[PDB]
């Protein structure tokens, strides 16, 4: 009843994992990178990285580890998905045809179990005796690595330690032994357990349980000859190898928590460490036995999600908050005291928190301006179609919202920067950013017990006026103390010909759980300076604002209010609507208003101009976390909810029963695989089987497009999807219906009302015999129109020409 | 809205005595029924005004309650046990007459009458 | 205010129901979304919450026969949450499992007194009145919608090792800053996700309940958000329509949010018949029972009242003399309390029998007579 078409316009750019090994050949050094649903295989050359393969899987890669068992000529790749699809793959190349064959595959999900707080953990025993999985608390899943386990059968062992933080397979053990950090009412400890395959149970570990640091988070299995295990917390680095107990507490790591590591030397002499602030340290192990531990600050990189050492001092830094990097390490520090030299930078759009469509250059050709990154990795990204040309404007602070103002030829961007408490009395920034290096800046006027603390971080919010041509930070207006900006709109209101920048805010204090005070500020930007035209005080948080037919529709906590622009340039309340939920999401179309809550509480209102108030049209309450909503047309509403899903709800205007007229029918479900943060109406192709165009930006930098279809086209494309799934070999042999099925831990239903545009577009890449297989033995004219291969080629080309 | 005055309980011209039957009816029967958990509707005359029952005393021509019987026993109003037994039976019969079978008050009155009859079968011989 | 020495374990025992009943230790729970054919008690008009203790006294032969049949089987009956009880309309309800029973002889008629406890919410699918007059309900068990952490889908794998955690306001500040860090990846800040975090709402409600009861949250209050939400809902003095709206909620987070919104908004309790006669305030509410300030009790003629205990109450007349007969609180004598304006029964004034008891007097107001009001 929905008939929708969703297609990827930009593959995910965020890096969630990276490994090095010998996957393509025993003599080749391979670098494998995971970008959520993408897997990239490169060969490490002297110059840099030579791309050799890129594949897409029907799952979210959560665990990716290389391993070479006995008898194998080169390394195999173990991959687990977010839907608990495990597989072991091998690289195969014959001349030019490259194929990622599936050596083994299977679903390792249990019928019962609560997913752990630390998420999925996947480790492989060094001698390739077994694979250990940590999926649910109190259970350890073991997959024996025999030659007959092609189905990947597994058994669970009970865990007395219910809250396991990290676990690793130790080196130099006769039996496969795990070492893990757990927590109990007594505190955090480190323990070891041998895994008996004959008994399929746990035996006493090589060394007894030791009480470690309260924030001990990372476990590193040191290879031979050292052995043992390193435990890294927020303050101390310890090493345990039976009788060997070595603890160090370097202050240089006290500034931020180390969250990732990677082995440099194969014998475990040097290790790389990355903290949350982007600092890269070197951990050195001095020597039969370990002599001492040492920490050396190498330098600063992007906020590292993962680190890997290639060769010749080249290190790859995979980052999700910012661009990925290839950096060069040197023996001698430069003039500033940093051993790190950046070689290359790879664009990463994640996370996309907001975006907008603008016809910057050529009229009719659309461009997309997105707020990417966070902290020092925050930036603006301008994307246009040439595959996709992207210009980057670094901000060095976190962007949150954005809007375009055509009359002033500039963009308004909401941003936030972190500042530490001053020794005297105030705050000091960590680094220069766009808000501190603008040509002009200003602060707000006016209209807190237990003040400050000791060096604790505070968020400072700013509105940035940025020229659309040069992208210079023209103006940077700072908001009040303890003020958080939430909504931003550029529009004209009433009979006022001026175009204003309207910002909704909220007063946030630590004692108040819910904000009771907020502002709606109306600025005008002219002659290169920002002035405050108007200011209204509201009794709550202005979560969203929308221009509504010359008026201003605001969402103040649980209230939806309509403001009119007076001749005295003031905001006048016209009507209110008090809802059962807090109006988080606000959208409009004509006189229809869509209100949304974080828990998928959807409401549809209509403005009655003859009466001057709002009237409830429909609602739907189905508790599930949301993220973004949009109005597709007068009757259809698209949204993104929990577990990387999309859904479409429908109303019936005429309908039949007033009790049924007030219900929104769930007519479409789909598993996207990405966490959508922003929906926006617009297109990037020069201005048809499709009606409408809604772009969406997600967390992993993926950008997508959704459009509406007709019933006949939807049925045709559904049959085409079924046939393509019948003919296409999936990497890891994962079912397309299982991957695209609406998956939550409470329910799993097949996808309806949605057409996977990527699958349909993949039809043009298969061979001609496969095309004839799909079009073999295939309702717009009223009867039955036959279909050949060329007709479907033309149809799929016409469908690709929309993005 | 007549709600008449309650039945008399004292009469100085009336002779009094402590028969063994009446002292048993007071010390055992009335004391057993008065403390019962279903005794409360019968411990006082029916207030036809507050209960909004204008037809009660048009249907019930001989009102009776356990409060009246208690005061008559304490004031030695009765000459023999037959008067008190007839008062109890009149109360029960009035309750059954005004209300309908299966009503809550009807079941309560049935319970009280069953217990009364089981106590009245042990009525002692006069001294 | 004052102090208390009453022993809060006595009201939960319902000692007024006589000697020690026959107690059951077995528990019968039906699978979620499964359909069951459950008998409905004819005279029960209460909106039962799971976990709420319900006492009953049945003397009708039909009711006693049905209770015997239930005791011989799974000991579970259906309590319909009536939207319009006059026409016996019911769309939702809650099951109740009998955990104690006592048939009493040497009595005028065969009477059975029962202590049950609410178990599972449900949606009513079919109501069929049998030829006996008793009615059965074909019923669909409603599941408890447990949602994962709001950061689970937006969690950084590198930070997965930081999600386990070892002056309360600083502790909660650190908790919010550490658990909801990845909120910087979305369109909403940390303090918004705190408004949907089960433990934060539970702690705010714990503060509001500490305002009422002096029993520490270390033992008396549950840790599971579902059980905590049901325990809170069982002791919220709200009218029947709000309680129905609260029972319709399936997600514990929404339930706790609605409960804290009720605790913040409604501050006065007026007469339901008057609407404009303030009876008491939230500040005088105090817990005399382990189940909380409000609990369900049965009276000698079979009526179930949800009594909320308060220290003070205004605009009430007292009718009659105090009595200890069948008193819901052992050691206190009750006195009927009516509204000063409309004379409607609001509750009872309980006065201590011994001079060493504390409190010397309090008020127990029935929930069906009160109406919450915002100034
Ligand atoms: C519609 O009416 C007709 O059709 C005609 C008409 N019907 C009836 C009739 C009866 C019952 C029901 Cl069901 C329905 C109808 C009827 C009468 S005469 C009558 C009557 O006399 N009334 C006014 C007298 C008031 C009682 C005097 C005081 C006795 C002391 N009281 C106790 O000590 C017992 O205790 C009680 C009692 C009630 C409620 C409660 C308690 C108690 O303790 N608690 C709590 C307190 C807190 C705690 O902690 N614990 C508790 O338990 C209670 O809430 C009546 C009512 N009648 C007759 C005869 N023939 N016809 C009819
Ligand atoms: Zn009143």
């Amino acid at each position: 009843m929905s008939y929708n078409y969703v297609v990827t316009a930009q593959k995910p750019t965020a890096v969630n994992g990276c490994v090095t090994g010998h996957f393509t050949s025993a003599e080749d050094l391979n670098l494998l990178i995971a970008k959520n649903t993408r897997l990239e295989i490169y060969v490490v050359t002297a110059e840099g990285l030579r791309p050799v393969k890129e594949v897409g899987m029907y799952g979210k890669i959560a665990v990716m580890e290389l391993f070479r068992p006995k008898g194998e000529s080169k390394d195999l790749l173990f991959i687990l998905t977010a839907k608990y699809n495990a597989c072991i793959l091998e690289y195969k190349q014959s001349g030019e045809s490259i194929d990622i064959i599936t050596r083994a595959h299977g679903n390792v999900q249990d019928r019962i179990g609560r997913p752990s707080e630390t998420g999925i953990i996947g480790i492989i025993d060094p001698e390739c005796r077994m694979i250990g999985l940590r999926l649910y608390d109190g259970l350890f899943k073991v997959i024996p690595l025999d030659r007959d386990n092609k189905e990947l059968k597994a058994f669970n062992i009970r865990l007395e330690e219910l809250h396991v933080i990290d676990v690793k397979f130790l080196y130099g053990c006769q039996a496969p032994t795990i070492c893990f950090v757990y927590q109990d009412p007594q505190g955090r400890h480190v323990k070891t357990y041998e895994v008996s395959l004959r008994e399929k149970e746990f035996n006493k570990g090589p060394w007894k349980q030791e009480n470690v640091e309260a924030e001990a988070s990372m476990v590193i299995a040191v290879p031979e000859p050292f052995g043992g295990a390193i435990i890294i917390g927020q303050e101390s680095i310890t090493y345990h190898n039976g009788d060997k107990y070595l603890a160090i507490a370097p202050p240089i790591i006290k500034q931020s928590t180390i969250v990732c590591h990677n082995r440099v030397d194969p014998n475990g002499s040097r290790y790389l460490l990355g903290d949350m602030e982007g600092r890269l340290f070197m951990l050195l192990l001095e020597k039969v036995t370990l002599k001492d531990l040492r920490v050396e600050l190498l330098g600063e990189t992007s906020i590292a999600e993962c680190l890997t050492y290639l060769d010749n001092g080249v290190v790859f830094v995979g980052s999700r908050l910012g661009d990925s990097q290839l950096v060069k390490l040197n023996v001698d520090s430069n003039e500033q005291g940093s051993y790190v030299v950046a070689m290359e930078t790879f664009t990463n759009l994640g996370p996309i928190v907001d975006m907008c469509v603008v016809d910057l250059e050529r009229q009719g050709q659309g461009q997309l301006v997105t707020c990417s990154g966070a902290f020092k990795e925050g930036s603006l990204r301008i994307i246009r179609n040439g595959k996709l040309h992207i210009r980057t404007v670094p901000l060095y602070e976190s962007p949150r919202k954005i809007c375009y103002q055509e009359v002033s030829q500039c963009f308004g961007v909401l941003s936030s920067r972190i500042e530490v408490q001053d020794t005297s009395g105030g705050t000091t920034a960590l680094r220069p950013s766009a808000s501190t290096q603008a040509l002009s800046s200003s602060v707000s006027s006016s209209k807190a017990p237990h003040e400050t603390s000791f060096g604790e971080e505070v968020e400072v919010h700013n509105l940035l006026i940025i020229d659309q041509h040069t992208f210079e930070v023209l103006h940077a207006h700072q908001f009040l103390q303890n003020e958080y900006a939430l909504s931003l709109v550029s529009c004209k209101l009433g009979k006022d010909p001026n175009t204003y920048f309207i910002v909704g805010t909220a007063m946030v204090y630590p004692e108040e759980a819910e904000p009771k005070q907020g502002r709606i500020v109306v600025f005008q930007y002219s002659d290169g300076k920002l002035q405050t035209v108007a200011e209204k005080e509201v009794k709550g948080a202005v979560y969203s604002m929308v221009e509504f037919n010359g008026k201003l529709l605001a969402s103040i906590n649980s209230t939806v209010r309509l403001y009119e622009w007076t001749t005295e340039k003031e905001l006048r309340t016209e009507c209110n609507h008090y809802n059962n939920i807090m109006a988080l999401y606000l959208k409009t179309k004509g006189d229809f208003i869509l209100v949304g809550d974080l828990m998928r509480s959807v409401l549809l209102l209509a403005y009655k101009p003859m009466e001057g108030n709002f009237e409830e049209i429909a609602r739907d309450f189905n508790p599930n976390w949301m993220s973004a909503v949009e109005i597709l047309d007068d009757d259809n509403f698209l949204g993104a909810e929990n577990a990387f899903n999309l859904f479409v709800c429908q109303k019936d205007s005429a309908a039949t029963t007033d009790e049924e007229r007030q219900h929104l029918q769930e007519v479409g479900l789909f598993h996207l695989g990405e966490f959508v943060n922003v929906f926006c109406h617009g297109s990037l192709v020069m201005q048809t089987p499709t009606q409408g165009s809604v772009l969406f930006g997600t967390v992993n930098g993926m950008i997508g497009l959704v459009t509406s279809l007709s019933e006949s086209w939807y049925n045709l494309l559904l049959d085409m999807q079924n046939r393509l799934n019948k003919v296409i070999k999936s990497v890891g042999k994962i079912e397309h219906s299982f991957w695209r099925s609406f998956h939550t831990e409470r329910k799993t239903e097949p996808a309806t009302g949605f057409i996977d545009g990527d699958l349909i577009e993949s039809f043009l890449d298969i061979s001609r015999p496969k095309m004839q297989e799909v079009v073999a033995n295939l309702d717009g004219s009223g009867m039955k129109r036959e279909a050949t291969a060329d007709d479907l080629i033309k149809v799929v080309e016409e469908l690709t020409r929309i993005h | 809205s007549m709600n008449p005055p309650p039945p008399e309980t004292s009469n100085p011209n009336k002779p009094k005595r402590q028969t063994n039957q009446l002292q048993y009816l007071l010390r055992v029967v009335l004391k057993t029924l008065w403390k019962h958990q279903f005794a409360w509707p019968f411990q006082q005359p029916v207030d036809a005004v507050k209960l909004n029952l204008p037809d009660y005393y048009k249907i019930i021509k001989t009102p009776m309650d356990m409060g009246t019987i208690k005061k008559r026993l304490e004031n030695n109003y009765y000459w023999n046990a037959q008067e008190c037994i007839q008062d109890f039976n009149t109360m029960f019969t009035n309750c059954y007459i005004y209300n309908k079978p299966g009503d809550d008050i009807v079941l309560m009155a049935e319970a009280l009458e069953k217990l009364f009859l089981q106590k009245i079968n042990e009525l002692p011989t006069e001294e | 205010p004052n102090i208390i020495n009453f022993d809060t374990s006595l009201p939960t025992s319902h000692t007024y129901l006589g000697a020690d009943m026959e107690e059951f230790h077995g528990r019968t729970l039906h699978d979620d979304d499964s359909c069951q054919v459950i008998p409905v008690l004819p005279q029960v008009m209460m909106i039962l919450i799971p976990g709420q203790t319900l006492p009953l006294q049945l003397f009708h032969p039909q009711e006693v026969s049905m209770v015997r049949n239930l005791i011989q089987k799974d000991r579970t009956f259906a309590v319909l949450a009536y939207s319009n009880v006059q026409e016996r309309e019911a769309q939702f309800g809650t099951t109740a499992e009998i955990y104690a029973y006592r048939e009493e002889q040497d009595f005028g008629i065969e009477i059975v007194k029962v202590k049950a406890i609410g178990r599972q919410r449900f949606k009513v699918l079919e109501l069929r009145t049998q030829s006996d007059g008793i009615q059965q309900a074909k019923v669909q068990i409603l599941p408890e919608c447990v949602l994962p952490s709001t950061m689970s889908a937006v969690q950084l794998e590198s930070l997965n090792k930081c999600q386990i955690f070892p002056c309360s306001y600083k502790w909660w500040q650190k908790y919010q800053k550490r658990k909801f860090h990845c909120a910087n990846l979305t369109s909403w800040p940390r303090w918004l996700y705190s408004l949907y975090d089960a433990e934060t709402l539970m702690d705010r409600i714990k503060k509001q309940l500490r305002e009422w009861d002096e029993n520490l949250k270390d033992d008396s209050l549950p840790s599971n958000p579902i059980d905590f939400s049901y325990r809170v809902a069982a002791c919220l003095p709200i009218d029947d329509v709000l309680r129905i709206q609260l029972l319709k909620i399936g997600s514990a987070i929404q339930r706790l949010r609605c409960e804290l919104d009720i605790m913040n908004k409604c501050t006065s309790l007026c007469c339901k018949q008057c609407q404009e006669t303030e009876i008491t305030t939230k500040n005088e509410i105090f817990s005399l029972s382990l189940c909380g300030p409000m609990a369900a009790y049965v009276n000698p003629h079979g009526y179930v009242h949800e009594t909320l205990t308060v220290y003070k109450a205004c605009n009430l007349n007292l009718i009659g003399r105090p009595s200890t007969e069948h008193s819901w609180f052992p050691g206190y004598a009750w006195t009927v309390a009516q509204c000063k304006i409309c004379a409607s029964h609001i509750g009872w004034k309980f006065t201590a029998t011994k001079k060493d008891m504390s409190p010397q007097k309090f008020w127990g107001l029935t929930r069906s007579a009160l109406l919450p009001t915002i100034p």
